[PDB]
């Protein structure tokens, strides 16, 4: 989750929403332990909601 | 006791060797045939008094010797009668048979025999499973109460009820004189029984059975060994197997080896210690155990559910000890996972609620519980949320409201905590 | 498929050197040495079959790279 | 009571001579065939695909790593027995490669 | 020769790779001359420890 | 102890030869004599003898540290001779 490559870059999301997207997965996954500047935990988030 | 020799050898038909069902039974290598048969690299050492073939003796560097296997004339560099044919020879130790007091016919030596000298070859039908099995259905039916089957190998085993040697008659001892081994002789396997020790003369001769019942109902065993387990069986044990359930012993990091250890040091040495039952919790076990910081989640699902299902003050005591030594961050977030918290509530509630203790260990149990709810990561009151312990902080903290230490610590706590949030957070559907 | 080498294998290959005890972390040891061997001796053949200008390595070329180091081999056709 | 006595089992190391002698009496290969020569195959694929290897070649090289392996085993099991034990060790393999030149 | 002599204490008519590796291991000079060559076929010597022994 | 080291970072410093050449010379022309008589010997050869000889002692005692060290010990033995020589193929 943490690579070079991006699951965004698949979608018609532009790269200036992808913090959007990812806080939109972390917090459709009930995550709680997540904080916004962590960039990590968001992508491990969004990874673990389109490729469980 | 008077000498039962003659009795004892009209009782059964006497062999001179081993008989054989069929040729293919009893072969060594499996039937293998060994064309290139292991031939000793000893040179005969005749005495030319005695005109006695010397090699491979019991200080001899034989190889077939130590590795449990007879010389045969005709093959070895050896030369003939040498010192290592004692099975073929026939060379038994001298021998009587003595009636016992409830063993029956027993076997006892006639002359002191050496260390790991051979005493006598075991002697019977060699026979394969079926025959086998057909035989003990027999026995068993006629009701005799002897065992006379001894296991040659996988698939072959040895009957001594009808014929066979004197050695039918050697008794269990449970700290045996004598053994039995298995060796080869040519293509062919047999069973001898050896010294175990000096043994001397008029001392029964005994051997460990090592008993397969095949489902046969157990026997008591009237050896008189100050080391006997009472029955006869291959097995035997005592309460070293459970004292507390499985995943409550490796919640306080305690194996098969610490239950092991408590009960071998205690009721070996005339201290009682009950029979398996998980019902009363022995107090002085737990607090003799070892503890160990947990770094496995595996584990703490297994503290968490020990936390859900023991109510003993002193297991949860020693639990709390262990997470207090614990400071692995990942095995914390997987109990926050667990709800660790809505189980401390209840640990609490049971013990400085509800009053079965003393308020002085109460306290200290106090201050033993609420360090590490001060020292684990914490980032969001959703945590707490899912026990809302905060309340029985303040019922505890009201309760014993003479306690200041306690009231002081529960007060930090609940600022460190109130200071928590989720900043925003999407709402979901309902 | 280094794994391939399984475990009584090559506790019959240090049984024929006369060992009588094993311990448990040798066999990686002795896996990694026969990969560094058989590394080196392939190479050596390999090259000597690309510069015969064929595509299929005989058992010449195995046999002469053994030989050139020192591992001289009797009985295929030296 | 039809129940058996048990043989018990060997001391160890008893059934470890017997197979000593019975391993250095006879003379077959000791390796597998077919997972030698995949992983022949497999170190060969790293230089140059397409590679055919005769079978002739295959058993040199399997002939060739065993002789290989015995005599490395044969000076392990000295190091092993100078230094009062019988159970040879990763530090003894690395030792005799060491005086052997093998390893730098 | 010396395969052949070895062949013989081994009651045998053949020559194998076997004899061959033991009449040129246990004959010293020759055990020198052919000190880096593998026999393919001809196995080991025995030769087993004299502290390797039990007691 | 300390000087054992100090002999040590000395001679492994220098480049001279550490065996005593009369002797050495001596022991040659002792050798040789048994091969062939009257032989004469280039100053230049016996300059080679010596210089082989003492590279391949190091190595040798190199080696037999290591197999000291191997047994949990620090001073050499024979034993550690020839097992020396026994692995490196020696007879
Ligand atoms: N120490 C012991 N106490 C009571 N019975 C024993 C015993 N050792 C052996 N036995 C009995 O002896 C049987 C073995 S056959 C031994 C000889 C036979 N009991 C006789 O006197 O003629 C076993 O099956 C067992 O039932
Ligand atoms: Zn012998
Ligand atoms: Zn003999
Ligand atoms: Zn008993």
């Amino acid at each position: 989750p943490q690579g070079e490559m991006d699951l965004l870059d698949s979608t018609r999301i532009h790269p200036e929403d992808y913090s959007l997207a990812r806080k939109m997965a972390a917090d459709a996954l009930d995550i709680e332990d997540i904080d916004d500047d962590d960039e990590s935990a968001m992508r491990n988030a969004i990874y673990e909601m389109v490729f469980p | 006791p008077a000498d039962k020799t003659e009795e004892a050898l009209t009782t059964f038909k006497t062999l001179s060797q081993n008989s054989y069902q069929n040729k293919t039974l009893g072969n060594a290598h499996n039937g293998r045939s060994t064309a290139d048969g292991m031939s000793c690299d000893c040179e005969e050492n005749w005495d030319t008094v005695s005109g006695i073939n010397n090699a491979c003796g019991e200080y001899s560097e034989c190889i077939n010797r130590l590795t449990s296997i007879e010389c045969i004339s005709g093959t070895c560099s050896c030369g003939d009668d040498c010192q290592n044919q004692r099975f073929q020879k026939k060379q038994y130790a001298p021998i009587a048979v003595f009636e016992t007091e409830k063993k029956g016919y027993g076997v006892r030596a006639q002359a002191d025999i050496r260390q790991d000298a051979f005493i006598y070859e075991y002697l019977g039908e060699v026979i394969d499973e079926s025959t086998f099995r057909k035989r003990k259905e027999n026995y068993d039916n006629q009701g005799l109460e002897h065992f006379y089957f001894m296991m040659l190998q996988k698939g072959e085993f040895i009957d001594a009820t009808a014929k066979g040697g004197l050695g039918r008659f050697c008794n269990h001892s449970c700290r045996p004189n004598a053994y039995v081994d298995k060796w080869e002789v040519g293509n062919k396997l047999r069973m001898g029984i050896f010294a175990k020790r000096e043994i001397y003369k008029g001392e029964e001769i005994c051997f460990d059975y090592n008993v397969d019942r095949y489902g046969a109902n157990p026997q008591k065993c009237y050896c008189g060994e100050d080391n006997c387990i009472g029955f006869l069986g291959g097995r035997t044990q005592t309460d070293s197997a459970n004292i507390l359930p499985v995943p409550i012993a490796e919640a306080l990091g305690s194996t098969n080896a610490q239950e092991q250890r408590w009960v071998r040091l205690m009721k070996e040495q005339n201290k009682s210690i009950k029979a398996s039952d998980y019902s009363s919790i022995n107090e002085d076990y737990v607090n003799s155990l070892e503890m160990r910081p947990i770094a496995d989640k595996d584990e703490a699902s297994k503290v968490t559910s020990a936390l859900l299902k023991t109510q003993d003050y002193i297991i949860l005591r020693k639990l709390i000890e262990r997470v207090s030594l614990t400071k692995d961050p990942e095995v914390l977030k997987e109990i926050v996972r667990l709800r660790g918290y809505q189980c401390v509530a209840n640990i609490l509630t049971m013990i400085v609620l509800d009053q079965e203790q003393q308020q002085v260990d109460v306290e200290s149990f106090t201050l033993s519980v609420l360090d590490m709810l001060e020292s684990w990561p914490n980032s969001s009151r959703n945590r707490i949320s899912s026990s809302q312990i905060e309340s029985v902080l303040e019922s505890v903290k009201t309760k014993l409201k003479k306690i200041q230490p306690i009231g002081k610590k529960i007060n930090s706590l609940l600022n460190s905590w109130s200071k928590l949030e989720i900043s925003y957070k999407i709402p979901k559907s309902q | 498929n280094i794994q391939g080498i399984t475990k009584p294998a090559i506790r019959r290959l240090a049984r024929r050197g006369g060992v009588k005890r094993i311990s448990g972390l040798i066999y990686e040891e002795t896996r990694g040495v026969l990969k560094v061997f058989l590394e080196n001796v392939i190479r050596d053949a390999v090259t000597y079959t690309e510069h015969a200008k064929r595509k299929t390595v005989t058992a010449m070329d195995v046999v002469y790279a053994l030989k050139r180091q020192g591992r001289t081999l009797y009985g295929f056709g030296g | 009571t039809g129940g058996v006595m048990k043989p018990h089992r060997y001391r160890p190391g008893t059934v470890a001579l017997r197979e000593i002698r019975r391993y250095q009496k006879s003379t077959e290969l000791l390796i597998r065939k077919l997972p030698f020569q995949r992983l022949v195959r497999e170190i060969a694929q790293d230089f140059k695909t397409d590679l055919r290897f005769q079978s002739a070649a295959i058993g040199a090289l399997q002939e060739a790593s065993e002789a290989y392996l015995v005599g490395l085993f044969e000076d392990t099991n000295l190091c092993a027995i100078h230094a009062k034990r019988v159970t040879i060790m990763p530090k003894d393999i690395q030792l005799a490669r060491r005086i052997r030149g093998e390893r730098a | 020769e010396l395969a052949g002599n070895a062949a013989r204490d081994n009651k045998k008519t053949r020559i194998i790779p076997r004899h061959l590796q033991l009449a040129i291991r246990n004959d010293e000079e020759l055990n020198k001359l052919l000190g880096r060559v593998t026999i393919a076929q001809g196995g080991v010597l025995p030769n087993i420890q004299a502290v390797l022994l039990p007691k």
